[PDB]
RNA sequence: UUCAUCUAGACAGCCGGACGGUGGCCAUGGAAGUCGGAAUCCGCUAAGGAGUGUGUAACAACUCACCGGCCGAAUGAACUA
RNA sequence: GUGAACAGCCUCUAGUUGAUAGAAUAAUGUAGAUAAGGGAAGUCGGCAAAAUAGAUCCGUAACUUCGGGAUAAGGAUUGGCUCUAAGGGUCGCGAUCAACUU
RNA sequence: CUCUUAAGGUAGCCAAAUGCCUCGUCAUCUAAUUAGUGACGCGCAUGAAUGGAUUAACGAGAUUCCCACUGUCCCUAUCUA
RNA sequence: GCAGUCAAGCGUUCAUAGCGACAUUGCUUUUUGAUUCUUCGAUGUCGGCUCUUCCUAUCAUACCGAAGCAGAAUUCGGUAAGCGUUGGAUUGUUCACCCACUAAUAGGGAACGUGAGCUGGGUUUAGACCGUCGUGAGACAGGUUAGUUUUACCCUACUGAUGAAUGUUACCGCAAUAGUAAUUGAACUUAGUACGAGAGGAACAGUUCAUUCGGAUAAUUGGUUUUUGCGGCUGUCUGAUCAGGCAUUGCCGCGAAGCUACCAUCCGCUGGAUUAUGGCUGAACGCCUCUAAGUCAGAAUCCAUGCUAGAACGCGGUGAUUUC
RNA sequence: UGUACAACGGGGUAUUGUAAGCAGUAGAGUAGCCUUGGUUACGAUCUGCUGAGAUUAAGCCUUUGUUGUCUGAUUUGU
């Protein structure tokens, strides 16, 4: 078994959880839950939410 | 062939046409292989062979039943492995009774049931989920 | 005139009537038969349903489309402590089917089991086989007088178990007695184990193995009074209908002029028992074993127990099955293991499963890790520790 | 009930034969007792039909009616209610 | 106060706090809501509901009794903050005073 | 040319809220239409202030289609009082 | 409406594979009549929706017999009602018709089942328009438009729920009776095989799935949000801040738990006796004969296994049974 | 009178999304001041402390902590 990556969040999805959104371009988006899920729909930027991966390596948290 | 998918394209239900035959959608007016149950409606998923109308496209095309393949749902499925996925849209090509498309190419991604179903869309496919 | 539509009818008369069960402890009403030459062991097992997960498999189907490649499945997990023994009973048959001719219990039966004797214990003396223990005076001429005769008659042989749920979180402290059929030859043969086994445990283990198919007779969970349309699945009247929707339309015809025994009505729904057949078990886990939770894949060293615990039931501290999908009962019920009543050969059955990965992320929310070391992993130093 | 067969051997079964003229004539593409057409010819007859049918391109050949042997006393048909 | 507003919403003065109560939270209701994918396939019938909605700017067809149709249709924008410009009175270009709208 | 009792349905309009037959026929709209619309008209039984035809605007009037929209439905689920 | 008998003929030849004239015997009460027995101090009048059950004159599925059955397809027939028998366009419609899926889209009953179940489109009061008729008021089984669908708290029935009495009380059980359930398809393979000149073209066994149904379950995904849990936003009010009130849950995003969805996942048993039918031996009837005695196999049938309830007046085993 | 139970508290889990307060040579600018190269006031917002703060069983898990509770009523005999 392999962890994928949350597209938005950065977060380890383990196999099962949240979804898997094909966009029209062929593009695959992985979401570890409907948090992640809505904001991408919602189209909200990873770097301005502040508790993504994203958002903490633009911070520089944790480092 | 297929194990079962998540029904997301109820008799009614108009998806895109996603091969380059002209037609511009599909309007579902069957589904192949489906049961009877009293007031439930026949419902496609993807790789599913239904029975369809083009209600915008070349007129040659239009005011006619022909035979499609579902090829992007957009209702979330489960697939074996515990992935639920869904594409942005429904979609489907123009086939004929045996499976051989219509036209010749497919525009977006196909889903891989889908493309193990039919070995012609799988021809004519580009990106397979 | 006739339905005008023909329509299969809603839910199944088999599973008549929808009322409460008399008991929590749903009953085996029926063991597997007897094979002789077999050794003696108990025919079914007690425990505790503490929760539901998923692992990943690689599935061995020749022929699938999934042939070799991984799944995901849901899992039930049943705490399984040792059940003890403490009694033993002869069923003789009669031309008006099985009787007990007698019950020899065990010389001390703990609290645990002496409690299920009493409505009111903490207030009772609790004088419950104090002097039945008697007949243990000296040589215990009466118990082997009684074996004797279990020996002599009661083609049938069943031993009293009861639970110990003073190792399961559950705060009921109340153990679950029940009798399991000894199957396994020589009546004498199932008498000397079950008088050996008195006061002694017996494991899950002894009874059940991996890829074993197994039956779950449980009482579903209860939901009260229910309406026809989610009681029994009946079509939910349009919204113009005047006095109510979740309703049955006509529920009969006037002739006979008598509402009929296979209407949909509104009534209990749920607290049924339930005998589920055909789960195949995925882990016989042992609780003194530390790393519970981790296969030949996965090595990561984690007990069964979900990160927070199991959702309303705690944590998996002894032995556990855990079989495929799900079984009737809610957490924290008691539910009976028995064994296949018919040898299954199917190719579903006789598949030897190898979990390669079991999820512990908690399930009191969308849990993204495994262990609190991969949670402190993931997200570094915090304020109040880690 | 009526009509018949029947110890001067009834029906059934089994066994043996079932001819000469003659594979008759006519012909049928090929017919040989018999796809076949007229006469069902004479003799030897217990019997044998130019054959009763089958088989074969035809054949070669069988087979049955028929006659005998055995068997031993019943049997067949059409009707009535 | 918001706001175009005697709208809706909140408040001051004044008034009232009156509707039999307590406890539980089954079904079925009445009233109020939400819903994946599909989108009227439901139904006599889109009934019910949903969708739209203020204002500013752009743009607006057939037809017409030339008045309309018209808010046709169809687009965009709107918060907060810091500024800029323009729009006045009175007195003898200067002095002083003053309110909102763009 | 006549005759019934004077005239003999003109301009228009129509299977029309008026057409029985009738779900008329043709075209169109639909996958499919006893629906709608446009035509046709020996029109059971249309027709001229018993007003005919048409009409912009208006309509809590009747009707068809389309876009949007949706629990109307597929197929139900859940929450509040 | 359905089913028989006869059999002139059709069927290349052949009455009866499949049909079948002239006749003739019936059955059914899902047609419409006929009648007027019940109801006029009132049995709610179409259709649909919903739901249960029953019938079989069987459309499909099971197993079979026959064929003008080579295969495939089909047709005729038997046991069979166990199981299913649909989604739509038009119409109030029953009916009809067409589109389409399907294994199949069989026919019927139950007060032409079902209005204190709905609905009210139609019909079927009163408003109104038209056409024809009528001098007129008015008429029309002609068209059109609008038109209040009341009551259960009783009894029974049904669904669930308690419960006196058996010395008391407790636990573990038995099982009479009643109910019962699974269903159908596809693909691969068998096999381009058998069969056939060819065109075409199976089936048994095996495998993987799916349909319809059912019973659970909530790990996951999705739905739901008074967790009013966290955050955001408007308007106002508390002098400002902080923090809050109100806006009948103020609105928005997320949202755990619980509930829950073929919108999610899991599970849905194997023995016997049979029917039709095909047979064995075998007389009746020296032969023959599945039948008469005896007997083998055999259907989605039936009865069990299994599953649900547990007789509240069916039963068993077992624990403890009150110093005053 | 206990591996007892409860109420709190602690920890885990989970939800949201970075609290209040303080500070900043951050901030479009505007207005002042003078040692005209910087200062003061206002300023949505930004940044740091701060994945912080809040909530977390009401049907989540756990508990070497704190505090408390533990003999009321009725009835039953072969
Ligand atoms: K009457
Ligand atoms: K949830
Ligand atoms: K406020
Ligand atoms: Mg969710
Ligand atoms: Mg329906
Ligand atoms: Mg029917
Ligand atoms: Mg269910
Ligand atoms: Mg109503
Ligand atoms: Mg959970
Ligand atoms: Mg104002
Ligand atoms: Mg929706
Ligand atoms: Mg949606
Ligand atoms: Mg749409
Ligand atoms: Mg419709
Ligand atoms: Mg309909
Ligand atoms: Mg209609
Ligand atoms: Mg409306
Ligand atoms: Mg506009
Ligand atoms: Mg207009
Ligand atoms: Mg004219
Ligand atoms: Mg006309
Ligand atoms: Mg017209
Ligand atoms: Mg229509
Ligand atoms: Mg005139
Ligand atoms: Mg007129
Ligand atoms: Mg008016
Ligand atoms: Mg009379
Ligand atoms: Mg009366
Ligand atoms: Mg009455
Ligand atoms: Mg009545
Ligand atoms: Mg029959
Ligand atoms: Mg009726
Ligand atoms: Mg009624
Ligand atoms: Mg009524
Ligand atoms: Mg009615
Ligand atoms: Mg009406
Ligand atoms: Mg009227
Ligand atoms: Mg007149
Ligand atoms: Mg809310
Ligand atoms: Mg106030
Ligand atoms: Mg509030
Ligand atoms: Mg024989
Ligand atoms: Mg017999
Ligand atoms: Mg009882």
């Amino acid at each position: 078994m392999k962890v994928e990556i949350d597209s938005f969040s950065g977060a380890k999805i383990y196999p099962g959880r949240g979804t898997l959104f094909v966009r029209g371009d062929s593009k695959i988006f992985r979401f570890q839950n409907s948090k992640s899920a809505s904001l991408f729909k919602q189209r909200k930027n990873p770097r301005r939410i502040a508790w993504t991966v994203l958002f903490r390596k633009h911070h520089k948290k944790g480092i | 062939t297929k194990f079962r998918i998540s029904l997301g394209l109820p008799v009614g239900a108009i998806m895109n046409c996603a091969d380059n035959s002209g037609a511009r959608n599909l309007y579902i007016i069957a589904v192949k292989g489906s049961g009877s149950r009293l007031n439930r409606l026949p419902a496609a998923s993807l790789g599913d062979m239904v029975m369809a109308t083009v209600k915008k496209g070349k007129p040659e095309l239009r005011k006619k039943v022909m035979p499609a393949i579902v090829v992007r749902q957009a209702k979330s499925w489960r697939r074996r492995d515990g992935v639920f996925l869904y594409f942005e849209d429904n979609a489907g090509v123009i086939a004929n009774p045996k499976g051989e498309m219509k036209g010749s190419a497919i525009t977006g991604p196909v889903g891989k049931e889908c493309a193990d179903l039919w070995p012609r869309v799988a021809s004519n496919s580009g990106v397979v989920v | 005139s006739h339905r005008k539509y023909e329509a299969p009818r809603h839910g199944h008369l088999g599973f008549l009537p929808r009322k409460r069960a008399a008991s929590i402890r749903a009953r085996v009403k029926a063991f597997p038969k007897d094979d002789r030459s077999k050794p003696v062991a108990l025919t079914s097992f007690l425990g505790y349903k503490a929760g539901m997960t998923t692992i990943v498999r690689d599935l061995d189907r020749p022929g699938s489309k999934f042939h070799k490649r991984e799944v995901v499945e849901a899992v039930t997990v049943v705490d399984t402590p040792p059940v003890v023994v403490v009694g033993v009973v002869g069923y003789v048959e009669t031309p008006r089917g099985l009787r007990s001719l007698t019950t020899v219990w065990a010389e001390h039966l703990s609290d645990e089991v002496k409690r299920r004797f009493y409505k009111n214990w903490y207030k009772s003396k609790k004088k419950a086989f104090t002097k039945y223990s008697a007949k243990y005076a000296q040589d215990g001429a009466g118990i082997e007088r009684e074996l004797a005769r279990i020996k002599k008659y009661a083609s049938v042989v069943r031993v009293l178990v009861h639970t110990q749920i003073r190792k399961t979180p559950l705060a009921q402290k109340k153990a679950h007695l029940a009798e399991i059929q000894l199957n396994g030859g020589s009546i004498s043969e199932k008498v000397d184990w079950a008088r050996e086994h008195f006061e002694k445990t017996v494991a899950v283990d002894s009874v059940f193995e991996q890829n074993e198919m197994i039956d779950a007779i449980a009482v579903t969970k209860g939901h009260g009074f229910e309406g026809v349309t989610h009681r029994w699945g009946t079509k939910k009247l349009p919204r113009k209908t005047h006095r109510g929707l979740r309703k049955v339309a006509c529920i009969g015809a006037w002739h006979p002029a008598h509402v009929m025994w296979s209407v949909a009505r509104a009534g209990q729904r749920g607290y049924h028992s339930r005998t589920s057949i055909n789960h195949k078990i995925y882990r016989v886990g042992k609780g003194d074993d530390e790393a519970n939770g981790a296969t030949s894949f996965d090595r990561t060293k984690k007990t069964i127990t979900p990160m927070g615990g199991f959702v309303h039931y705690g944590e998996i501290k002894n032995d556990f099955i855990m079989v495929k999908g799900c079984i009737p009962g809610n957490r924290k019920r008691i539910v009976t293991l028995r064994k296949s009543l018919y040898t299954n050969t199917s190719r579903k059955a006789l598949e030897e499963v190898s979990l390669k990965w079991i999820d512990t992320a908690s399930k009191f929310g969308k849990g993204r890790f495994q262990t609190p070391a991969e949670k402190h992993a993931f997200m570094g130093t915090l304020k109040k520790d880690l």
